[PDB]
């Protein structure tokens, strides 16, 4: 499934800011942060 | 995070072109310390207490390193901030008991102490 | 081949107020997820 | 003095249904799992009468 449109009508599908290792390091991000990540009133201290 | 990143402490707004532009003060760490927490403190005794910190950690005071069950002394220190001092009624709570709290047996906090005046 | 080229461009002022919308709708709803990722995964929400 | 609980309900065990007033022991539960125990100061609080 390729789009071979784009060459002959003229138009051209630029790629994403970011390739799939970064969004893999994004959501790993997001699930390491869940445990812990400011136990108490502020946001300041991290507990483990 | 609905207002800047960090802990917010206060905002302002200004007239912009078009519209509102604001301003989060918040609260930034640069340097901190690695501190022993306990998730809170029994009394051994029957029927047995139990206390939890408000705001904040029970921690040990710990500049002098390598010390026994004994020398475990605690104190509250506020979360955002490493300044340890006593632990009274002021920021603690009492709490029904867990299995991972510690148990003290001596140097009690005036709110865990068997109370005979 | 006037009219081509008079229809041709008429359609492409089309497309390009199309693709102004979407993109303006989908950075309202990143500003969602965002607020989403703040509340939901990383903390406990006091929102019923 | 009076007493409110904190997260939960003052209910009574009514296992053993049908009692009386004099009969009407009080316990604690949490509000999401039924599961009575005394009422101690981890789970009340003083009020305004
Ligand atoms: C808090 O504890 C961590 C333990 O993981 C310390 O991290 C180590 O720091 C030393 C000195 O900078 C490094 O040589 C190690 O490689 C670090 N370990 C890891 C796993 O990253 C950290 O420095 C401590 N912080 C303070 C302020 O003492
Ligand atoms: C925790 O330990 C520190 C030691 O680093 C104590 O700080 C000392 O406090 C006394 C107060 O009487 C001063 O005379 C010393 O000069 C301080 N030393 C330093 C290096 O700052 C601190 O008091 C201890 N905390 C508690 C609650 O006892
Ligand atoms: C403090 O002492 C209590 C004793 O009351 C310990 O509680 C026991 O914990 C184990 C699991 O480690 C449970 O299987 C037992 O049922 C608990 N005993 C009771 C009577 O409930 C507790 O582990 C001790 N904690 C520390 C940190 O020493
Ligand atoms: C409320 O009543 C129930 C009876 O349904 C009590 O449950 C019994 O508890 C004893 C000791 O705790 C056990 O030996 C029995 O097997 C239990 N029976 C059942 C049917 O579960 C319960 O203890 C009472 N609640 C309180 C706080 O005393």
């Amino acid at each position: 499934d390729l789009i071979c449109a784009q060459y002959v009508a003229g138009y051209k599908v630029l790629p994403p800011l970011y390739d799939p290792y970064m969004e893999a390091a994004y959501t790993s991000s997001l699930l390491g942060s869940i445990a812990g990540a400011s136990w108490t009133a502020g946001l300041s201290s991290f507990a483990a | 995070g609905f207002c800047g990143t960090g802990t917010h402490i206060v905002s302002f707004a200004i007239n912009a072109p078009n519209g509102l532009y604001f301003f989060h003060v918040g609260y930034q760490p640069t340097s901190h310390v690695n501190a022993t927490a306990a998730y809170g403190l029994c009394n051994t005794e029957n029927p047995q207490k139990c206390i939890a910190p408000i705001d904040g950690y029970f921690v040990l005071n710990q500049t002098t390193s390598t010390v026994a069950d004994s020398d475990q002394q605690w104190y509250y220190t506020g979360s955002s901030f490493f300044h340890p001092e006593p632990i009274t009624e002021a920021n603690s709570k009492y709490v029904s008991m867990d299995v991972k709290f510690e148990n003290l047996t001596n140097r009690l906090p005036p709110p865990l102490l068997s109370n005979s005046t | 081949i006037d009219r081509l080229i008079n229809g041709r461009l008429t359609s492409l002022n089309a497309f390009v107020a199309q693709q102004l919308v979407r993109t303006e709708a989908a950075a309202r709803s990143a500003q969602l997820a965002q607020d989403k990722v703040n509340e939901c995964v990383k903390s406990q929400s006091k929102r019923n």
